[PDB]
DNA sequence: TTTTTTTTTTTTTTTTTTTTTTTTT
DNA sequence: AAAAAAAAAAAAAAAAAAAAAAAAA
């Protein structure tokens, strides 16, 4: 859906190919830049699906993308501090392959805890052998499967929601005092929370 | 005077060209200012009386004045800045007949041009003309020497030949000798040549200028001869100069097209971004306000929301101690090492940064390597400048400065000796390649962790919830443990801090006072440099009995006790708020402070009982200073607390 | 005959992959 | 005892600096 939006794997990307790379320019004595994952997701979304596997020589990479929005590079004869303004939707298997509900999220994932920490939500989906929710998602798969072109009646076209999405990021509101207000009492209250124990503190 | 076919042809005559020469001349010499009256008057008497043999021109006022002169410089800019060149060396000569003996040259350079373009949108239609942008330098090699005047020798008949100006598009090449006419190989005669300072480095578009889908641009520009070393790597400067284009640049080599290089000749830098005097008094002025201390502690991260004995223990680190080496044989390190251990969300990394920002020679590196310079030594060729070089770790680099270590446990097991190597005996033994040397760095180290299992638990001492050992945290002068426990006012408070923080810098909108920073730094900078604390008036009485009550005390229980390192770490921390306050000579009061930091530090690093232990048995210590109204609203804050806990379980 | 552009060669370094080794359950 | 992560080996690619030879006029 979302333009400038990359998608990677786990152990599929290195670090140079998921960050930067440099290479000479075979015209000039200029150098040029090979864009990464990161960088093609600049002002967009990269989606790294299997987070969990990925090296942790590429990690520090991320979190360091996290961290800065920025990667720098000291390469093949050039330095460069390059702009990496991206969101990252992440998708990482729970420990052992199923998600314990008996622990903290820090320990059911294998996430460095930094990698973890600037991460503004985590969204835990455990498959609850529930017989109503079987019966809705096989429903709604079999639907799918049986009518392929119809069956979505998506009430705004994907490209029509792309251009409200480029409108609407340009948009930079304001915090008013009585928002102020309700920010700081929401807040004692989420904190509050963490006075049994939560996924993980607050 | 538009007129004729072509400005750089119309220049290149004679008359024209003399025309401009006298016009800009008498524009040196009447343009006055609104009231700054002749500004050129002072500016060459200024530039003659330091040699500095350059002339930085406004645009604004020279476009006012004679705006056809201003009209033709950017078309043409090399004839225009030539023939200024020539008239201010003889209007420099008027003013200062004797500096003829300097130089024998003046550069003109030009300012505030009116057009400013980015690296981006650079163009053919750019090429030859005078063109100002902006950018980062991302890499500048040495102040490499180019001929200027070269005397070649002729090989044949041993006979100098005569100055063949050597030109920034083509190699000289000499002709046939006038003496035997030989057209021989000839060689340069340095001896009797004149050279020029050529500096070449690389300009890029500012990260924060970039559209969002596309990438940084760079131009190679070339500084000849004054504006060298007027940049370093990282850098935002502004750069005018020609956007030169005819010098060899031209892709003729097979597989190739006929492309042409572009290079901007530097005419104008200018940055956009400490030895006074009399500010001594300043510094002196507020040194006897009485109450500094409290003023200096308040004023450090002011972005940072409570955490006062950290600040305070960041302060002492800052100000430092008197490194003393009795005979040769004892070296004591002067510094202050600090040591933040806390579970996350609580604004270490903040101090750490505030520090990399206040203090001068000041570094930043983390345990990770997602820092620019490692903590470890090492040889290797520079990747950007392709030169061997020995790469000295970062501790090095903060010579004597401070190092600021993120993540200080999460390091590896080389980078954990290197740390442990220069907090010991404060150098660095590099045999790497062939390099068996020893090489100082008596940096003060302030780290930042988070405790084991990311959240510290105090039934635990300090020295086993972090994963660091005893060797290293020995080392530390002082231990903060940054603990976030639930509390409805501080959240509160933090909250309204952080999102007023938020407000104030949207986009759109773009009990004591502290001291500005800047005024910080100096003072900073005048005390770590010319007061030197002596200990003549200690009460030694009294700190033997304190360090045999604690020795007692810590033994009697089972609980890290204290030792001679300690009393060496007050003494220090002692030194250093002596500096504070310039003194010259620790006081009572001096000492007492110390000693209730070093106190609250190592009872902080005990386990909860013996933590109450301590804080009972020597509460008479760790209250110094410590009003009355602080002990009652903690006391007040434990009880509510208990209450609260006993309502909601 | 004399220049010039190429040709090599001779070092050195750098990057990717694989393999080998070390630490943990 | 076996798997996961790290380190080192090793092989291939690139820069490049300089000396020598073949082709051109
Ligand atoms: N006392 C405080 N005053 C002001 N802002 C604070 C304070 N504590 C935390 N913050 C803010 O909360 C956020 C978290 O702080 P920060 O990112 O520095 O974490 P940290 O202590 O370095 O954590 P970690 O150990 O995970 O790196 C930041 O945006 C910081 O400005
Ligand atoms: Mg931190
Ligand atoms: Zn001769």
């Amino acid at each position: 859906f979302s333009p400038r939006a990359v998608y990677t794997s786990g152990k599929a990307s290195s670090a140079a190919g998921l960050t930067a790379a440099v290479v000479r320019d075979e015209e000039s004595h200029e150098f040029v830049i090979e864009a990464g994952a990161l960088m093609l997701a600049d002002n967009g979304v990269c989606c790294i699906d299997e987070f969990d596997k990925m090296d942790v020589r590429d990690q520090v990479a991320i979190h360091e993308a996290m961290e800065q929005q920025t990667i720098s590079i000291t390469k093949a004869g050039v330095k460069a501090t390059l702009n990496a303004r991206t969101s990252i939707l992440a998708a990482a298997n729970p420990i052992s392959g199923h998600y314990d509900r008996s622990k903290s999220l820090k320990q059911n994932i294998n996430l460095s805890a930094p990698i973890m920490s600037r991460f503004d939500l985590f969204f835990i989906l455990v498959d609850e052998c529930n017989e109503v929710t079987d019966y809705a998602i096989a429903r709604r798969i079999v639907d799918l499967h049986s009518r392929i072109e119809e069956s979505i009646d998506r009430v705004y076209s994907l490209d029509d929601i792309r251009r409200y999405l480029l409108f609407a990021r340009q948009f930079k509101p304001k915090i008013s005092k009585e928002s102020e207000d309700f920010i700081v009492e929401q807040y004692k209250h989420l904190r509050q929370r963490d006075g049994t124990k939560s996924s993980w503190r607050i | 005077d538009l007129k004729g076919h072509s400005v750089r042809e119309w220049v290149s005559m004679a008359g024209p060209r003399l025309e401009i020469h006298h016009r800009f001349k008498n524009f040196l010499r009447t343009h006055v200012d609104s009231h700054g009256h002749n500004v050129f008057k002072e500016r060459i008497s200024d530039m003659c009386k330091e040699n500095r043999e350059s002339l930085v021109v406004n645009y604004e006022d020279l476009a006012a004045r004679e705006h056809v002169l201003a009209y033709f410089l950017p078309e043409a800019p090399a004839e225009l800045l030539q023939i200024f060149d020539e008239a201010a060396l003889e209007v420099v000569l008027a003013m200062y007949p004797k500096y003829d003996r300097i130089t024998n040259h003046i550069h003109v350079r030009i300012s505030h041009l009116p057009l400013v373009e980015e690296l981006r949108s650079l163009r053919q239609l750019h090429l030859n003309q005078l063109i100002r942008t902006s950018g980062v330098v991302t890499s500048c090699t040495g102040v490499l020497p180019q001929l200027s005047m070269v005397k070649y020798n002729c090989n044949k008949c041993n006979f100098v030949l005569g100055p063949f100006c050597q030109s920034q598009n083509q190699e000289v090449k000499p002709g046939s000798c006038p003496e035997c006419q030989s057209a021989g190989p000839f060689e340069v005669n340095m001896e009797e040549t004149i050279y020029q300072n050529y500096q070449r480095i690389r300009i890029q578009e500012s990260p924060g200028k970039v559209a969002a889908g596309r990438l940084p641009r760079s131009k190679d520009a070339i500084l000849l001869a004054d504006l060298v070393d007027s940049c370093k790597p990282g850098d935002e400067i502004e750069l005018t100069g020609i956007y030169h284009n005819n010098y060899d640049g031209s892709l003729n080599t097979a597989n190739g097209f006929p492309v042409f290089a572009t290079v901007i000749l530097a005419n104008h830098v200018a940055k956009k971004d400490e030895l006074t005097d009399e500010d001594v008094k300043m510094i002196t002025s507020l040194s006897k306000d009485q109450q500094i201390g409290e003023k200096i502690f308040a004023s450090i991260a002011p972005s940072i929301y409570g955490h006062e004995d950290i600040k305070r223990g960041l302060a002492l680190a800052l100000f430092g101690g008197e490194p003393k080496n009795p005979g040769g044989k004892h070296k004591v390190r002067g510094d202050i090492n600090v040591l933040l251990c806390g579970d996350p969300g609580t604004a270490k990394s903040q101090f750490l940064k505030y520090i990399e920002k206040v203090s001068s020679r000041a570094i930043f590196t983390t345990g990770q390597g997602a820092s620019a310079v490692g903590l470890t030594a090492y040889v290797q060729r520079h990747p950007v400048s392709r030169e061997w070089t020995l790469e000295a770790g970062a501790l090095v680099l903060a010579d004597r400065g401070v190092c600021l270590i993120d993540e200080f446990d999460k390091m590896n097991d080389q980078d954990r000796t290197s740390i442990h190597e220069a907090m010991e005996q404060q150098s660095i033994s590099i045999s790497k390649a062939g390099i068996v040397t020893s090489l100082q760095a008596r940096c003060t180290v302030i780290a930042a962790a988070n405790p084991i299992g990311g959240r510290y638990d105090p039934s635990l001492t300090f020295s086993e919830n972090v994963d660091l050992t005893e060797p290293i945290i020995s080392r530390f002068d002082i231990l903060c443990v940054v603990r976030d426990t639930v509390d409805p006012v501080q959240d509160e408070m933090l909250a309204r801090f952080v999102v007023g923080s938020h407000v104030r810098h949207h986009p759109s909108n773009k009990g004591v006072e502290p001291l500005p920073q800047e005024v910080l730094k100096k003072y900073i900078i005048y005390a770590k440099e010319r007061v030197h604390p002596k200990l003549n008036q200690m009460d030694q009485d009294k700190v033997a009995k304190m360090y045999s009550d604690l020795r007692k005390e810590s033994m009697a229980t089972g609980s890290i006790p204290i030792t001679v390192r300690h009393i060496e770490s007050m003494i220090r921390m002692a030194e250093a708020h002596a500096r504070i306050h310039l003194r010259d000579y620790v006081i009572e009061d001096d000492v007492n402070m110390a000693i209730r930091v070093m106190l609250e530090s190592f009872i902080d690093t005990q386990k909860f009982s013996v933590m109450r232990s301590m804080r009972k048995t020597f509460a008479r210590y760790l209250s110094f200073r410590r009003d009355n109204n602080e002990l009652l609203l903690f006391i007040l804050k434990q009880l509510v607390a208990e209450q609260v806990t006993y309502q909601r379980n």
